[PDB]
């Protein structure tokens, strides 16, 4: 049961990241790119750092 | 015409031998770059 | 679209393999003892899981 | 559009890329959006210019933020051709930050010339 | 790119990833897919 | 060292095998199996796993039965290679090549991987016919069997041709048409290689696309270094370069052309010249005689292609109007200036409409 809980919550990281920053999934994908928004901790301040960061 | 070699690379870099567009497609890309 | 839930998502996904991952070893030792064999020959969780049910 | 401190080509943009030239020469000069967004988070930054000819803006709409944050002013020149030349690079420059130091003419007129940018402002 | 996506169908709105993808990808294949340094062969006699 | 050269030009000479360390380390070689595993195999076994492969082969094709009639028939485990003689290696090396140009198509199937096992496991095709089994596996150059032939490989029995291989053979990675191509702009040995190989398959109609595919490239790409090098705006040198790069293609291209059943190399060859007559600047009885031949080598399904190369042909011809037969047969066109709008949608087309219009004013 908690297998297919990880299933559907990640095709709904998936969809959602997907909703979010579209351009993110269309480079490296919904799970490594939430990663990178969870360290930051947001899209904008994500954002407001540069590439070598 | 003066063309970079390299354009042409780009169009037999990707689908190596078998996989290719047939060379109908690939003349017309040929020509076209000329 | 909202970002907390991007960052609590991916911490729930954290938290969500390590606790299946521990639960998972569980039952392979907890089934382990009437039949020691199926961790042998069968390395996954999910199948393993599968096969004691 | 999102571009409201717009320089204006009278001069006041062939000033700016004068003095991005001369920051150039005396290298006080950090070039490129990521280099500029490190020296604004840094706050070594004394002006910075960006460029309205970004195919999308978009890319360099993050550093007028923080640059409200660290109060440093921030003005758009409208070709970054004009201003990749300007630095001297042989590509397009994006946006550019210029620093100073303690005792130069350059600061000076960095001091002169975020005056009329704060005149736009 | 989050950059775009963080100041602004789904194939007008990601029109920032599937360039880089393209470019990304094809500068991948131009990087790897790359001859060895050149080298002299020798014959049986070391000719 | 000259006895020390004279026995090792000996020893690179020597086909044959005389102490036990090597009759191990020569049976060792296999495309499927491992070297040690391989080490201990009789010809009854490899025979078996191979005529399992290539009874799928003969299911797949047709034009197997004369090869399980003598290399892959159940005589053919007990036929030393090196107690023969030269009539016998002869023919026996006519009826591999035959072979090997029928398989190359379905090569990176088991089956044909199976087969070719065969012949190197026993008639040691890796050790006597290096040259047209690196011709057959040099278009699949990418794929990994083309590795385990660089595994297997002999360095120095290998032609100078295809010499470029070795640090390809020494660190085992799949080489890159960049090197490929670079080595066939630099050594016309190599390029003509390829060529008489391609060739050859179509004489005999054993052709595949990825074959038609991979000469083109290599052709297109290889040509466009060789004029970039024979290009020196001296007047004399780039005179003899002319000459010297017609001297090198010509025959290719003057089968090529006029191959009417294989329409793909006939259209890659359209390809060369246009791309022969776009960046190199050849004079005007050489567009001509491009262009006549064009025009005999003609086809239905080349018709399209063709029209575009008389395009490019007329339109950096130098002179005005055309010569007799291209006029001719382009009359026998069926939809003339239809076609050559959808073509001046992406050309230019008005140096060969005007030497057309210009020779019927002149018929």
């Amino acid at each position: 049961e908690r297998s297919e809980y990880r299933r559907q919550l990640a095709e709904y990281l998936q969809n959602r990241m997907k909703a979010i920053s579209p351009n993110m999934t269309e480079l490296i994908g919904a799970l490594v790119g939430a990663r990178l928004i969870a360290h930051s901790g947001s899209l904008v301040n994500l954002a407001k750092n540069p590439g070598s960061t | 015409v003066v063309v970079a070699p390299q354009r042409l690379a780009e169009i037999f870099n990707a689908a190596p031998a078998f996989a290719m567009p047939p060379i109908e497609d690939v003349f017309y890309q040929v020509a076209s770059l000329f | 679209k909202v970002d907390v839930m991007i960052v609590h998502a991916v911490a729930l996904l954290d938290e969500l393999d390590k606790e299946l991952n521990v639960m998972a070893m569980r039952v392979k030792e907890w089934y382990g003892w009437h039949f020691p064999e199926l961790g042998k020959i069968l390395p996954d969780n999910l199948s393993y899981a599968r096969v004691v049910l | 559009s999102a571009a409201w401190p717009k320089a204006e080509d009278p001069a006041l943009v062939q000033e700016l890329l004068d003095c991005v030239q001369q920051a150039s020469h005396y290298r006080q000069l950090k070039k490129g959006a990521n280099e500029t967004t490190k020296s604004v988070n840094r706050g070594t930054s004394e002006l910075v210019i960006l460029a309205a000819d970004t195919q999308p803006l978009s890319i360099v709409l993050h550093i007028p933020l923080i640059c409200e944050e660290k109060n440093v002013p921030y003005v758009y020149v409208p070709s970054k051709v004009a201003l990749g030349r300007a630095c001297g690079v042989s590509r397009a420059v994006i946006a550019v930050s210029l620093t100073s130091n303690e005792a130069s003419d350059l600061n000076s007129k960095i001091r002169a010339l975020r005056d009329k940018v704060e005149r736009l402002a | 790119s989050v950059r775009t996506d963080a100041f602004e169908d789904d194939e007008t709105r990601a029109a920032v990833g599937i360039q880089a993808r393209a470019k990304l990808e094809n500068n991948l294949r131009l990087l790897e897919g790359k001859p060895l340094n050149k080298g002299v062969a020798l014959g049986p006699n070391g000719i | 060292s000259s006895l020390a050269q004279q026995l090792a030009q000996i020893a690179a000479n020597s086909r044959s095998s005389f102490n036990v360390k090597a009759l191990k380390a020569s049976h060792s070689k296999s495309l499927i199996w491992e070297p040690r595993v391989a080490v201990s195999q009789t010809f009854a076994e490899i025979y078996s796993q191979c005529y399992e492969g290539f009874k799928e082969l003969c299911h797949l094709d047709s034009r197997f039965v004369p090869f399980d009639a003598t290399l892959f028939s159940a005589q053919s485990q007990e036929v030393d290679r090196t107690q023969m003689t030269a009539e016998e290696n002869a023919a026996l090396d006519k009826r591999v090549d035959s072979f090997l140009h029928l398989v190359g198509s379905r090569l990176r199937l088991m089956p044909a991987i199976k087969a070719v096992e065969w012949l190197i496991r026993r008639f040691r095709i890796h050790e006597f016919n290096t040259g047209t089994l690196l011709a057959t596996f040099l278009p699949y150059h990418t794929i990994p069997a083309f590795v385990t032939l660089l595994s297997i490989l002999p360095v120095q029995r290998i032609p100078i041709e295809y010499r470029f291989l070795d640090p390809y053979i020494k660190s085992l990675t799949p080489p890159p048409r960049a090197a490929i191509v670079q080595q066939a702009t630099n050594r016309p040995d190599l390029l003509s290689a390829i060529s008489r190989y391609t060739l050859d398959s179509c004489r005999a109609k054993q052709e595949y696309p990825g074959l038609i595919s991979f000469w083109g490239g290599i052709m297109a790409e290889a040509v466009n270094g060789m004029i970039d090098k024979m290009r020196s705006g001296r007047r004399a040198i780039q005179l003899e370069n002319d000459h010297l790069l017609l001297q090198q293609i010509g025959p290719v291209l003057s089968e090529a052309m006029v191959m009417k059943d294989v329409p793909g190399i006939q259209i890659a060859s359209y390809m060369v010249v246009a791309i022969l007559a776009a960046k190199g600047s050849l004079n005007d009885n050489i567009l001509t005689a491009f262009m006549e031949q064009l025009v005999h080598g003609w086809t239905v399904d080349t018709l399209r292609p063709g029209l575009v190369c008389l395009t490019m042909l007329a339109q950096h011809r130098s002179a005005k109007q055309l010569s007799g037969r291209v006029a001719k047969a382009v009359i026998k066109v069926p939809d003339l200036v239809s076609s050559l709008r959808d073509i001046s949608k992406e050309h230019q087309v008005d140096k060969l409409a005007n030497g057309l219009v210009l020779a019927f004013v002149d018929r």
